[PDB]
RNA sequence: GAAAUUGAUGGCGCAAUAGAUAUAGUACCGCAAGGGAAAGAUGAAAAACCAAGCAUAAUAUAGCAAGGACUAACCCCUAUACCUUCUGCAUAAUGAAUUAACUAGAAAUAACUUUGCAAGGAGAGCCAAAGCUAAGACCCCCGAAACCAGACGA
RNA sequence: CCGAGCCUGGUGAUAGCUGGUUGUCCAAGAUAGAAUCUUAGUUCAACUUUAAAUUUGCCCACAGAACCCUCUAAAUCCCCUU
RNA sequence: ACUGAACUCCUCACACCCAAUUGGACCAAUCUAUCACCCUAUAGAAGAACUAAUGUUAGUAUAAGUAACAUGAAAACAUUCU
RNA sequence: UCUCUUACUUUUAACCAGUGAAAUUGACCUGCCCGUGAAGAGGCGGGCAUAACACAGCAAGACGAGAAGACCCUAUGGAGCU
């Protein structure tokens, strides 16, 4: 629940769009095994998938280690310091596939409650609502029932 | 005892992770850790800064004096980024001029003196690195890095991108990792000053300006412990600006304020940079 | 059982530098299965909590309560080894950081009732622990003044944004 | 005892972590903490649609408060708006009453317009050429 | 509390042992021996239940018919009142009927 | 004071209601909807006998698509490769 | 929905949008755009000649677990589910208009 | 519920609330028959972090104690514990102080699915007008007042 | 603790009666009566569920379904088309 | 005129709100056969899952530091006195 | 006894010191009025009230604790007696 959570507003690392996008993910450590079923669909997405990723994300370290393991797993590292660790442990190319590519595609930011869905450091180009915007000045500044 | 082993391993690790959060372990450098190739950083950082930096310069960029100094020591028992970083703290303060004086010609020397002070410092730099990873491929003799041997590395790297590339993408660089930085951020937020009254004063008289006079625009509350005193500074009988505050004093150098930042060009409402 | 309070007199720190802040001196002391309730034992330790260890000696000797006259022993017996052992170098320089009472090992013994009923007595014994802090007793936390608390109030009034919009 | 669970550490602990905030034994005794945990969920999933609710009315209630300070209730704001065919909803109104004054004035001043071009025209019904604002464009 | 604070000691089987190695050796004794031997005569065990399967009731009922001569005196006892409980157990009651 | 005996709206001394304008605009309004509807009921375009039979062979046949749908119902079919698909779970490196 | 949206503001879009990450878009069904001075308003919608507003694509990404918790009082009906809604970030890069009144 | 007749080498067990009641038929209970427990854990050598409950650290207006939230714990708005039983329960109907452990769906006939073989199937017996063989699936726990037999008791 | 002792055993007595009946998720699912020492229960029916075979299922146009009784309700059954 | 649902539309996604009962897809842990070797996979089995039975055993709470309980007096602790 | 109760002593009681139970207990952050409702509200609707805490009394309510109501009915449930 959000009560029994923590909660961040939207934001972006470095302003990450507006002189240039960089992609966030900057590591990918695959540990995976050469035997095991747990494994298979790891095996077979460092066959036929990771050289292909790899040269899509040139920003993107990948290490693919193969040790003897019962869950193989994925751990992405983010440029602002996030580490989110994955476990692919029977799931299929595709499935390995995309999870891949949504942390690829993920920003190193906690995936925690948005309290907004906006964010504006220039909420106002008028100026911010006041109580005296929309008053009108009265003569020499005289409050009411004031005498002079 | 209950036959298992499963159980007991999940255990074990839950009890692994209560220690790590209850006696957290000293930060470590990224290389030390496990999955790291320092060639293969290095050329994933140009790429995703996607930029075409020259590997030779990068390492001499990242690569510190006091990092050789320690190797050095420790072989009793390299060229550094000194260059590099001079060269590229110049040019990124000659661009970062540039840019702010092409942004806001009305700003005083002085106040684009202050901003460039502000996106090349420690602070701002050091963010700037930390979230681009230049502390992770930074050698140097202690971790972690401290803010000046960061800042260093970090002007060392623009200024290799520098000797590659050329001045015109190290500017857009510097435009896209450095200028935004002072989005969101207020002008005397950045530029630090004292008496705005005074400041505002000097830059009308060198405009040949009347001097402001300051004048009780709106007010509200004025003799409880929450008033709001909206002070208007008017030059010939016309309004420059008005600023609130809590006392007048405080609403009087607020519209000192707001007036200086609409005679530097830099209100609020101002014409976004341009990317 | 747990035994932590007793062990935590063996930690030995490293040499501080010349240019560090002398670290006050720690002594951990404890008394194990005192026949006494933990929960009357509780008061006298609260009483002493934060107190000299001088003026928690006084207060003791002149309390009526059976826990008194072993948490002045614990204190002295502390004390004794404080100077003797963790160099301290005055005895009336240290101050009761931590004092509390926990549950002891607890007998059980049958009460008679008056129709052939019963109920299950508790010989209780409780623990009794002291922290004494080399050092002039922390001063009381002042009471928060009317200056400070309407700046708090004035804090709370600032932190308002527009909640719920752009 | 042939087989045992030997997770019920773990199964507990997967309900008394949403329960660590609660008050009182409802955050340590699993018998109470699933209750009320059962019951949190059930109301954070019920919430939603109190969250939209709620989050309409507080916009009701801002654009009313702007459209009282112009001198227009929040009726005659919305139905003008709608005739001159301006198709800001309640969230966007809100948000411009609030950090910008003078679009909202803008708003404001069309929707009496038009408000009292329906107001003319009803008075002098008939084919009187249509008020300059009430034309619809008409799509096709 | 109920889960131990300390791994369990290592469990090592010996895959290859004169056991496993030669489980299953001799199913089909009959198939491949011209039927001298029916594979059923290949499972040692209780001698009520040799190449016989049935539910708690008909076990006892086997049970008491082939060894009760010879079983113990408590345990002959025990075995007259399951077989009594099964029956009126399975012949009485349940969803079905 | 003031209570209503038993249970509201049921019993026969019942909590009085009384219908608003608001309620009456309504029912109003639906009246108005459904005079409409008699109004466009009221007008036929084919009579009985001009529609007799002219749909017939469009639902002949969305019943024999019905029948052919109930009447295809087989188990489906079974493939070497989905039983020897299963093998891969051993497949390892080398 | 309808976004007040200004130069380098960011959006949540609650779903996926078939995009690469930094890729740059124009969102094209603008009411209003206005300026310290002036608004102009569309009818329903503004011309695409008049507003041209820019956006990128900085982010893809999942929200955070959301629980669906079904519950009826001596029943036996419970039912707990977990939902993560695909979400996009999108940052606005300039909002342009061009003298076509 | 027959008979003739036929022919006949350990553990996908428990591991101290489990497995024998059993460290013991001891302690204890009863005149007696009889009932009947609990539990221990270092090391090669002793001639060496986690249940409940509390304490650290009592408490602030308001309310099934949470949710939506929020800059902000509370303040704002929404929300009549659970189980069983019932036509209908917040119900002022039952149960529950709480933690740990234990504690409750057994199976034939005929069907259905999947194989094998096929006018035959089955490793005698049995079934067969596509059957037959094999497998899969398929039916709880506690509780009386009672009845009878044999002992033990004035 | 005697309307008939206590212990053990038959005995896990029986109970149409009360209570309890423990992982996740989806789906279909409230519906006439008869008999019964039977109305606190059960069998059949009805309803409900699943799988399978087949072809009509529902809505419904005319036409049609009683006199007794002098008159007389909302309607119903049947029913091609759609 | 406006407000007003989980109705409807809108952007994306959809198996994801009826008791008894019924159909189905998954699955925690344990053991066995082969894998695996920082926790697993394919299968075969079964004492296979507890917020509830005035449930059994053990621990600790609440009531509660409450109800209740106790030592005739002085003294040289010889003794004396009531 | 009472009109008509009062005074005192002891016990009890309250405070100090030692020792230290029992029933009960879904969780409780545990207010009043009216209305509602499973037909008598601390928890629901509308109002009113409302810093936090001990200690001593009281017994109007928590349909208060206690005994799975002895009354009454039912059970193809028992038993005693005629
Ligand atoms: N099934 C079973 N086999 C047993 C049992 N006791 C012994 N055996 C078997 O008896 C065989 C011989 O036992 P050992 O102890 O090796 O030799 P032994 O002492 O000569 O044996 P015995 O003559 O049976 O006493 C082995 O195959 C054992 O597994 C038992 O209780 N059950
Ligand atoms: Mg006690
Ligand atoms: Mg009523
Ligand atoms: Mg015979
Ligand atoms: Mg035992
Ligand atoms: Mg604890
Ligand atoms: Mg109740
Ligand atoms: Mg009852
Ligand atoms: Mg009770
Ligand atoms: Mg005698
Ligand atoms: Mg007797
Ligand atoms: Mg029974
Ligand atoms: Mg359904
Ligand atoms: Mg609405
Ligand atoms: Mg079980
Ligand atoms: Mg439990
Ligand atoms: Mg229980
Ligand atoms: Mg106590
Ligand atoms: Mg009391
Ligand atoms: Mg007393
Ligand atoms: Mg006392
Ligand atoms: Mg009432
Ligand atoms: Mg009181
Ligand atoms: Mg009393
Ligand atoms: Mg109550
Ligand atoms: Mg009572
Ligand atoms: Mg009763
Ligand atoms: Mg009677
Ligand atoms: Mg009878």
């Amino acid at each position: 629940t959000a009560r029994g959570t923590p909660s961040r507003f939207l934001a972006s690392v470095l302003h990450n769009g507006l002189g240039r996008y960089v992609q966030q993910l900057q590591r990918l450590s695959f540990s995976v095994s050469r035997d095991g079923a747990s494994s298979r669909g790891a095996r077979e997405f460092v066959e036929r998938e990771v050289i292909d990723f790899a040269r899509r994300n040139p920003g993107v370290v990948i290490y693919v280690n193969s040790r003897p393991c019962c869950v193989p797993r994925v751990v992405a590292e983010y440029l602002n310091g996030a580490v989110r660790e994955e476990s692919i442990h029977c799931k299929s190319v595709e499935e390995i596939s995309t999870l891949v590519q949504k942390l690829a595609d993920q920003s190193g930011l906690d995936v925690i409650r948005i309290r907004k869905p906006f964010h504006t450091d220039n909420p106002s180009i008028q100026g911010q609502w006041h109580p005296f915007t929309n008053k009108p000045t009265t003569f020499r500044g005289l409050r009411p029932r004031e005498v002079q | 005892v209950k036959k298992g082993f499963r159980a007991a391993f999940r255990f074990q690790k839950e009890l692994e992770r209560q220690r790590l959060l209850r006696c957290p372990p000293p930060p470590v450098r990224r290389s030390e850790k496990p999955n790291w190739d320092y060639h293969a950083e290095i050329q994933a950082f140009g790429h995703r800064l996607q930029e075409n930096f020259s590997l030779d310069l990068l390492k001499t960029a990242f690569v510190n004096s006091c990092y050789i100094k320690s190797e050095e020591a420790k072989r009793q028992q390299l060229k550094s980024n000194q260059e590099l970083s001079e060269q590229g703290t110049s040019f990124s303060q000659t661009c970062l001029t540039q840019f702010l004086e092409d942004e806001y010609p009305d700003m005083p020397t002085e106040g684009i003196k202050n901003l460039v002070d502000f996106l090349t410092g420690e602070e701002v730099v050091c963010h700037v690195a930390r979230n681009l990873a230049v502390e992770q491929l930074t050698l140097s003799e202690e971790f972690p890095v401290p803010p000046a041997v960061l800042q260093q590395t970090f002007f060392a790297v623009i200024g290799a991108l520098l000797q590659s590339s050329g001045p015109e993408r190290t500017a857009l660089f510097i435009r896209d990792f450095l200028i935004t930085q002072m989005t969101g951020k207020e002008l005397f937020e950045m530029w630090k000053i004292i008496n705005p009254m005074g400041l505002l004063v000097e830059e009308l008289k060198k405009r040949n300006v009347s001097a402001p006079e300051s004048r009780l625009t709106r007010q509200s509350g004025g003799t409880t412990a929450l008033p709001l005193y909206f002070v208007g500074l008017y030059c010939d009988k016309k309004l420059i600006a008005e600023g609130p505050g809590e006392t007048v004093l405080v609403a009087e150098e607020e519209a000192a304020r707001v007036a200086l930042r609409k005679l530097y060009g830099f209100t609020e409402n101002r014409r976004p940079w341009n990317y | 059982i747990s035994r932590k309070w007793e062990k935590k007199n063996k930690i030995v720190y490293p040499p501080q530098l010349p240019g560090e802040p002398r670290r006050p001196a720690e002594i951990y002391h404890c008394r194990r299965q005192i026949k006494y309730s933990k929960d009357k034992m509780w008061y006298l330790a609260k009483l002493i909590r934060g107190m000299s260890i001088d003026q928690a000696l006084a207060q003791l000797e002149f309390n009526d309560k059976k826990g008194a006259k072993i948490i002045k022993e614990v204190l002295l017996e502390a004390q004794d080894m404080a100077v003797r052992d963790h160099n301290v170098e005055f005895r009336s320089n240290l101050y009761i950081a931590e004092s509390t009472s926990g549950r002891g090992q607890c007998l059980k013994r049958i009460r008679y009732h008056g129709r052939g009923r019963f109920g299950i007595m508790e010989k209780v014994y409780c623990h009794y622990f002291v922290k004494l802090v080399e050092g002039p007793p922390p001063p009381p936390e002042p009471p928060k003044t009317a200056v400070a608390h309407a700046k708090e109030y004035i804090q709370q009034l600032r932190s308002r944004t527009i909640v719920h919009t752009l | 005892l042939r087989n045992r669970v030997t997770d019920r550490y773990f199964r507990i602990q997967e309900v008394l972590k949403h329960a660590r905030h609660f008050r009182g034994r409802k955050n340590r005794c699993y018998r109470l903490a699933v209750r009320t945990v059962i019951r949190a969920f059930v109301k954070c999933t019920k919430a939603r649609y109190l969250k939209k609710k709620n989050m309409r009315t507080l916009w009701i209630n801002r654009i009313t408060a702007a459209s009282q300070e112009h001198g227009l209730k929040y009726p005659a704001l919305i139905g003008n708006l709608v005739k001159c065919q301006v198709e800001l909803n309640r969230k966007v109104l809100a948000d411009l009453a609030i950090y910008e004054p003078k679009t909202f004035k803008s708003l404001a001043a069309l929707a009496s317009r038009r408000r009292h071009e329906g107001f003319a025209a009803a008075l002098g019904d008939g084919k009187e050429p249509e008020g300059i604002f009430s034309r619809v464009v008409q799509y096709h | 509390i109920g889960i131990r604070l300390t791994l369990p000691p290592p469990k090592v089987v010996d895959r290859w042992n004169e056991k496993r190695a030669m489980f299953g050796v001799y199913d089909n004794i009959g198939i491949l021996g011209n039927f001298e031997k029916h594979p059923k005569e290949l499972i040692r065990g209780p001698i009520w239940l040799r190449g016989w399967k049935g539910n708690e009731l008909q076990r006892c009922i086997r049970k008491r018919k082939m060894v009760g001569s010879r079983m113990f005196a408590d345990d002959l006892h025990n075995l007259n009142k399951r077989i009594r409980y099964l029956y009126k157990h399975f012949n009485r009651h349940g969803k079905f009927r | 004071r003031g209570r209503i005996p038993g249970r509201q709206w049921i019993g026969k001394h019942r909590r009085p209601r009384f219908v608003s304008l608001r309620a009456k605009q309504n029912m109003i309004r639906r009246l108005e909807i459904e005079a409409e509807n008699h109004y466009w009921l009221s007008m036929p375009y084919m009579t009985r006998e001009q529609e007799r039979g002219h749909a017939a062979v469009r639902r002949r046949e969305a019943f024999e698509a019905i029948k052919a749908a109930a009447t295809s119902k087989f188990p489906p079919h079974r493939f070497i490769a989905d039983q020897l698909d299963h093998l891969n779970v051993t497949k390892k490196w080398s | 929905r309808q976004w007040k949206v200004t130069s380098e503001d960011l959006i949540l879009i609650g779903n996926e949008l078939d995009l690469a990450c930094g890729e740059r878009i124009r969102l094209e069904k603008v009411l209003l755009v206005g300026a310290d001075n002036f608004t102009l308003l569309g009818k329903p919608l503004l011309g695409k000649d008049l507003v041209r507003v820019e956006a990128t694509v900085i982010e893809k990404t999942e929200s955070w677990p959301r629980i669906i918790m079904r519950f009826r009082k001596r029943k036996n009906f419970k039912k707990k589910r977990i939902v993560t809604t695909p979400q996009t970030v999108l940052r606005i890069n300039s909002i342009e208009i061009a003298p076509c009144l």
